[PDB]
């Protein structure tokens, strides 16, 4: 089955460049154009350009023909997008997607989230939220960039940015007989700092 | 860059309701090169309808698409919860291909009151000089809700971060988290912390408190 696998989220400083990748599988790489699009949160899609891996020709939106460079490597069936001279406004989700019948876009990569900021990469501080069904939670504070994953042993809220640090929380609802007799632990991963936290939900006093 | 204007920008529908949404172009576009996508939060768009009226693989037959020239529409014969998403139109009559700013289709459902829980600062957090009080407001509908924080009965507006989930896939409710952050010094100078939710489901606020005496 067709699949486009994009590279992970990256944080980059303003002024620098970055290159993201889109590894294609399950079809003849050179037989189809791949397009690249930008989507800022809450907004629709903006087209950057496309790559034709058959002849290595790429075609650009006039707006991006300076900033963006699309390439591909036939041997690894990977397409690449380089964005240069990065600024805040380049922060967005970027998608690769395959060109199909009548230039419909039939298979999409999962998206690569780019964050452009001067802010320091910072691992989270994780705090237990302790008081028939009982709600527990954990507060994941003071981290940058996104994302964090939260796993228990459920409502996990989108992060909020303030003064270049994110705050996120997650709530879990178990029965009274479970906690505190059993261990309950929220497991936080922050891949950008290569950190995790195994926080035990401890009762107070 | 042909402008595509989608209407309505936002709309709600109950299970079973017929839904139609429109995409208007500033220039004529061939129907063969007009397509629709569905996108859910945190995930990639999927092709939904291609060449005006052909359903993409796996798209249920309650969807249909129509149009020509400058006026296109997507129709949902009977709304189901899995259909809540943003739908985007796409023209590739000219380069650069362009897309609409989307119709966000939400699920309407019966009102539901929030379940409210309040949590004091952990001693771990206090050890480092910070103090965050957290309030969860879980599984309520409609989205409109006013959380107020009170310290010894007096309203606090500064230092509050609020975050809403997207509609839940199963029950179509919203949840919300509210985090009041103070200094340890400020926190330790008051006794009671109160989270108050006003929501159309109760004439009274749903209130939770704790005091630094328990
Ligand atoms: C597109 O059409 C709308 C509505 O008639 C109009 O107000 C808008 O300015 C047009 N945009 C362009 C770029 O011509």
């Amino acid at each position: 089955e067709v699949k486009l696998e994009e590279s992970g989220p990256e944080l980059v400083k303003p002024g620098a460049s970055m290159k993201m990748s889109c590894k294609a599988s399950g079809y003849t790489f050179t037989s189809y154009i791949i397009h690249w699009l930008k989507q800022k949160p809450g907004q629709g899609l903006e087209w950057i350009g496309y790559i034709n891996p058959y002849n290595d020709g790429s075609k650009y939106n006039e707006k991006f023909k300076g900033k963006a460079t699309l390439t591909s490597d036939k041997s690894s069936s990977t397409a690449y997008m380089e964005l240069s001279s990065l600024a805040s406004e380049d922060s967005a989700v970027y998608y690769c997607t395959r060109n199909y019948g009548s230039d419909s876009l039939d298979y999409w990569g999962q998206g690569t989230t780019l964050t452009v900021s001067s802010a320091k990469t910072t691992p989270p501080s994780v705090y237990p939220l302790a008081p028939s069904m009982v709600t527990l939670g954990c507060l994941v504070k003071g981290y940058f960039p996104e994302p964090v994953t939260v796993t228990w042993n459920v409502h996990t809220f989108p992060a909020v940015l303030q003064s270049d640090l994110y705050t996120l929380s997650s709530s879990v609802t178990v029965p009274s007989s479970t906690w505190p007799s059993e261990t309950v632990t929220c497991n936080v991963a922050h891949p950008a700092s290569s950190t995790k936290v195994d926080k035990k939900i401890v009762p107070r006093d | 860059d042909i402008v595509l204007t989608q209407t309505p920008a936002i709309m709600s529908a109950s299970l079973g309701e017929r839904v139609t949404m429109t995409c208007t172009a500033n220039s004529s576009v061939s129907s063969n090169y007009f397509h629709w996508y569905q996108q859910k939060p945190g995930s990639s768009p999927k092709l939904w309808i291609y060449s005006t009226s052909n359903l993409a693989s796996g798209v249920p037959t309650r969807f249909s698409g129509s149009g020509s020239g400058t006026s296109y529409s997507l129709t949902l014969s009977s709304m189901e919860a899995e259909d809540a998403a943003t739908y985007y139109c796409h023209q590739y009559h000219r380069s650069p291909p362009t897309f609409g700013s989307g119709t966000k289709l939400k699920m309407k459902r019966a009102d539901a009151a929030p379940t409210v829980s309040i949590f004091p600062p952990s001693s771990e957090q206090l050890t480092s000089g910070g103090a965050s009080v957290v309030c969860f407001l879980n599984n309520f509908y409609p989205k409109d809700i006013n959380v107020k924080w009170k310290i010894d009965g007096s309203e606090r507006q500064n230092g509050v971060l609020n975050s809403w989930t997207d509609q839940d896939s199963k029950d179509s409710t919203y949840s919300m988290s509210s985090t009041l952050t103070l200094t340890k010094d400020e926190y330790e100078r008051h006794n009671s912390y109160t989270c108050e939710a006003t929501h159309k489901t109760s004439t009274s606020p749903i209130v939770k408190s704790f005091n630094r005496n328990e």
